[PDB]
């Protein structure tokens, strides 16, 4: 829940400008103390100008070996049972 | 008035003032403009300041500033007014919701 | 008063008041009007300098800065105004939250 | 008059109106006009200062920017002038459409 | 004294008190204040020593150092006490930790 | 005792010995007392090098380092300090072990 | 005895062999004490050989090196009095062994 | 005999026996010994060529090379003769053999 | 013989010939023996032409090759000879093969 | 003839021709041996042009090229020969042919 969703990164020029520009956002520190959660409809495209430069900052797993570890635990649960 | 804001901007006396107001009217922006007008009157320096830079006549030797310098510094007036036009019409990065319609 | 700071934040007496008002109200930012006022101040160079920046009378030589260091310190102190002022305005790097409605 | 902005858009005494005709029917947009004109001003340092750019007399001394300045100035003027008809003629990035057919 | 202070650190007797308070009210930071003092007292060099850095009358010659380079010193200066403030508030990095509610 | 060897790192008579006192109060360690305290040492010489830095008198010509040179050692002193400070400060890189609870 | 070591380290009288035992007492190794010695002495050379480096009286002329130089030369034989005791600290980059308990 | 060649290694005639000696128990290798005492003779120079190192009295005029040449040449004499024994303590790469244990 | 061979790879009557047969049995390579020869005659140089490279005095006056340019020629000299010691010794590139026991 | 070839190779006659047999012998190509006595050449410059180059008696000045443009134009002309005796000794790339055994 943390991490499995990619995080939208966006290196701008001004930070402060582009969001009240776009979002409306005048008082950005107000809106991250409010809890301002930025509303996007899913269909999005960026104007950025030459500089400017916006990437997903994405990993492969969020979880990591908790898979092989849980199927160990339930093998060895499984095993103290001795349940078919 | 914008005329006299720009004989304060592009130093006076050089132009009269029916070709500052064609200036005016090239470019809304009067910043676009003094950069116009500096640009041509950069020109004007061959005239008022010739290549004749330096020159001792008996007891006096007089070193005025060559003409590229001048036109370097003028030149540097026209960019400047053209970048500070330019950041009076800059705007910032943006993003937009695209969307197209469908069945 | 922002006039009374704009003529000690340039240095007094080459302009008149109603010029420095007319910068104030081109922008909100005093030190904005400053680095306009210190180009301004800077094209003024070209009459003192540009005509003559060294000579010699007799058994006595004057010489002073060129034209390009004189515009060229002019230039850097409006540069260091407007960073300044951009400076004041900016605010660092923060990351927020999104949310899309859903059902 | 676009012959009357011709001959200001350089220097005004050095040229017979018929050259200045032929440049403005050369190219449609004047300022292509006025960097030819300025390549072809630029052609006659070759006598006034390649010849002699200074020389001394008795006690009096005279001395004038090199060709080499002169002739940067020129092209330099010519070279404005032709990014000043780019950027008239230029245009920014666009985004269309395509429409193939089929059945 | 935060006075007596920055009349240490931006050297004295050139201003007068009441805009040396004015400069602590815009930044709690003495540093910060002596640096942008610098700065407003390095735009004052173009009175104190003119452009005129050096002239031979009579049988005396003083070769006072350009307003070039006594600006250039007084922005080393600036840049020098911003430094010191960064450095005196500047805290490193760091690693901390995220927490997140779940059933 | 620290006072005099601060009065050691710097030159020994210029200063009170109240503001060497507060720039120990300031800084706990002798070496950032010594580097800010040559900074402030460097800033003397715009009123004695900047002025003038080399005159001639009749048959009698003087010349000293202009105050570029000047101040570019009190700063490389400075530097130099601070530098001293930071190693007597620092350490290597180190190599730990983590532990973490679990059941 | 490391005194005279030190003393030869550097030109003799110019220090008291108070501060030259407490530079010894700061480091182990003579060649770090020696090093500090150096680049307080550097900071003597404002008194030895002022800032007038040069100079012409009647017929004598006299053009001393410079502090700049002089400082450079002492903050030089600093850095090889440094490393030269890194030298001697130094032990090469070299492998070992791993083993941790296991049942 | 090692004092005879090392008083040819360095230039004779400027240091004490025991000095001489000193770096003899100093360090194994002569050419290490003759390097530091290269850079001890470097150290000399401050003296002789630092107050002065071209003076002119009457019509006469003697130069000499600066103390940055001079330090220049002893360094590197002092560098070369590093390099020099290192080079002779210096070995080419091998291959060499692993033998572990197993049963 | 191998003496004379030395006494005109390097010029002749600086050196007695005790050194010149030690130089010989320091190094086979004839070459080699040079180098080191000419590294060591470097150093004279700081007697035969002293730091005073240029002098006048009455109607007559003398100028020198600094005893930097000196050694820097004896410096490429001695580097010449190691660089034709090496290209007599050196072997290029080739091909072997291994072969090991095998059952 | 060698010995004729290697006199007009090296300019004639500043060597007795034994030792220019000398040179012969070492090396069988003659532009090795030319490049060789051309450096031996280029090291007798040192008496001529080392401690005078430029020199002024009376009215009369006589100036002459450095030691180090000297030695140059020598190391140049021993380069030369060395690039020109290795291109003569060199050959292109080619492709061959490999025969293992195998039954």
């Amino acid at each position: 829940k943390m991490h499995s969703t990619p995080k939208l990164k966006l290196k701008l020029t001004d930070v402060a400008s582009f969001l009240a520009h776009n979002f409306g956002v005048e008082d950005p520190v107000k809106f991250a103390k409010e809890g301002g959660k930025i509303n996007l409809d899913g269909h999005e495209i960026l104007f950025l100008n030459k500089d400017e430069e916006a990437e997903f900052v994405e990993v492969k797993s969020a979880i990591g070996d908790a898979k092989e570890l849980l199927k160990l635990l339930f093998y060895c649960i499984v095993d103290v049972s001795e349940t078919p | 008035e914008k005329l006299r804001l720009l004989l304060n901007d592009k130093d006076k006396k050089s132009f009269t003032d029916e070709e500052l107001n064609l200036f005016l009217e090239e470019a809304d922006c009067i910043y676009c403009a003094a950069s116009q007008g500096w640009i041509l009157k950069s020109l004007q320096y061959e005239n008022t300041v010739g290549e004749m830079y330096e020159y001792k006549v008996g007891q006096e030797t007089y070193k005025s500033s060559s003409i590229k310098d001048l036109v370097s510094v003028a030149y540097q007036n026209a960019d400047k007014f053209k970048d500070m036009c330019t950041n009076k019409k800059e705007k910032g990065s943006f993003m937009l919701g695209i969307s197209t319609e469908f069945e």
